[PDB]
């Protein structure tokens, strides 16, 4: 499933902005 | 009648932009208890100020790490545009001021925690939820945009849930007063519009993508765009194919095609009409947009609350000591600050 996919994936927590 | 109330809310928004607030408090006035929320180089504080006993969240910002990141014209936009705007559901900024070392942004506690929070740990929000919290986006871009205004940074990290259960803005280090068009690479990349990405130049528009993106979020759980590595994530949403949960209502997934646009002329918020799009679909029909405004909607969930400097809604930080140097730094770079 897509949640599967996304709970096991690297960007569950809190997410940093970019700035280029 | 929106259009006086805007044109007003204009004329109060000028007067702060043209003449801002400076040098409101200072580092001593608080007593710093902990760690909040961070950023990519930025740290939220949970402090007490002596004299009224109220708490307040600092947001603590080393201008060498500023400047380091090349962040200095979006950090005194930040300050510039927080001091100047008022909204309902935009974060208030009750003081600023900068010592040797650091610019300090001093806004009231929102105790509820952030969205993010409870939307992981929930999994995810009801229709009627997160419509509720839309509505508020929804508003709050209509009132930013008015001013010329460009948010740039919606996410479920940057909304706050007060104690009556709705929403406050935090975060304006990407707000920017812009006519017409912008370039900057900057943003969250889930949240990301296609022509930021491409290196088109880019309009406000880019907000209203990203509440599609919100919306989905907090309807499904998870980001229609997904990916272990940025870049991943860029070719997902250049692609825009996008794939909604079983549950998605039919009303649901008609509006976030109109807001996961990638076609311009085509993007709900950007076309002639401009919100109202928005604010007529249908799946917005149950929503009474004064009553949203005004407050006084019944909110879906409100967070638990106990006493005036709980912090429990939030999690853990790791703490630092708060440096100040005896060698100002960067003095004429942050000299309007
Ligand atoms: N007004 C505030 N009330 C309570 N917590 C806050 C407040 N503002 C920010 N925070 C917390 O601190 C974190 C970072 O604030 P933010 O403004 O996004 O700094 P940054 O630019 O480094 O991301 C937020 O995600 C939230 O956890
Ligand atoms: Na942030
Ligand atoms: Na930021």
């Amino acid at each position: 499933t897509t949640y599967a996919d996304f709970i096991a994936s690297g960007r569950t927590g809190r997410r940093a902005s970019i700035h280029d | 009648s929106v259009k006086e109330f805007l044109a007003k809310a204009k004329e109060d928004f000028l007067k702060k932009w043209e003449t801002p607030s400076q040098n409101t408090a200072q580092l001593d006035q608080f007593d710093r208890i902990k760690t909040l929320g961070t950023g990519s180089f930025g740290r939220v504080m949970l402090v007490k100020h002596k004299e009224s006993g109220n708490h307040y969240a600092m947001k603590i910002l080393d201008k060498q790490k500023v400047v380091k990141l090349k962040q200095i014209e979006h950090t005194l936009n930040e300050k510039r545009i927080l001091q100047a705007v008022n909204f309902p559901f935009l974060v208030k900024l009750e003081f600023s001021f900068k010592d040797n070392s650091n610019l300090y942004m001093v806004m009231e506690y929102v105790a509820g925690g952030e969205m993010f929070s409870h939307l992981r740990r929930i999994g995810r929000f009801s229709e009627p939820h997160a419509r509720f919290y839309a509505a508020q986006i929804v508003l709050t871009f209509e009132y930013l945009h008015s001013l010329d205004l460009i948010y740039r940074d919606l996410k479920p990290e940057n909304l706050l849930i007060d104690q009556q259960g709705y929403i406050q803005v935090t975060d304006f280090g990407f707000a920017k007063r812009v006519k017409g068009r912008t370039w900057t690479l900057c943003g969250t990349p889930e949240y990301l519009a296609p022509e930021i990405i491409l290196s088109k130049g880019y309009n406000k528009a880019v907000d209203w993508w990203a509440l599609g993106v919100l919306i989905y979020e907090m309807a499904a759980g998870y980001p229609p765009f997904f990916a272990d590595q940025p870049i991943q994530i860029y070719e997902k949403i250049v692609s825009g194919k996008v794939r909604f949960p079983s549950h998605f209502s039919s009303d649901l997934k008609d509006l976030l095609r109109n807001l996961l646009q990638v076609d311009l002329t085509k993007r709900f918020g950007n076309l002639k009409n401009g919100v109202n799009d928005i604010k007529n679909h249908k799946w917005f029909a149950t929503t009474d947009w004064i009553a949203i405004y005004q407050r006084k909607v019944e909110a879906p969930f409100i967070p638990k609350f106990k006493g005036p400097g709980d912090t429990s809604n939030f999690d853990d930080y790791e703490e630092e000591e708060i440096r100040v140097s005896i060698n100002e730094k960067c003095g004429k770079e942050f000299t309007e600050f």
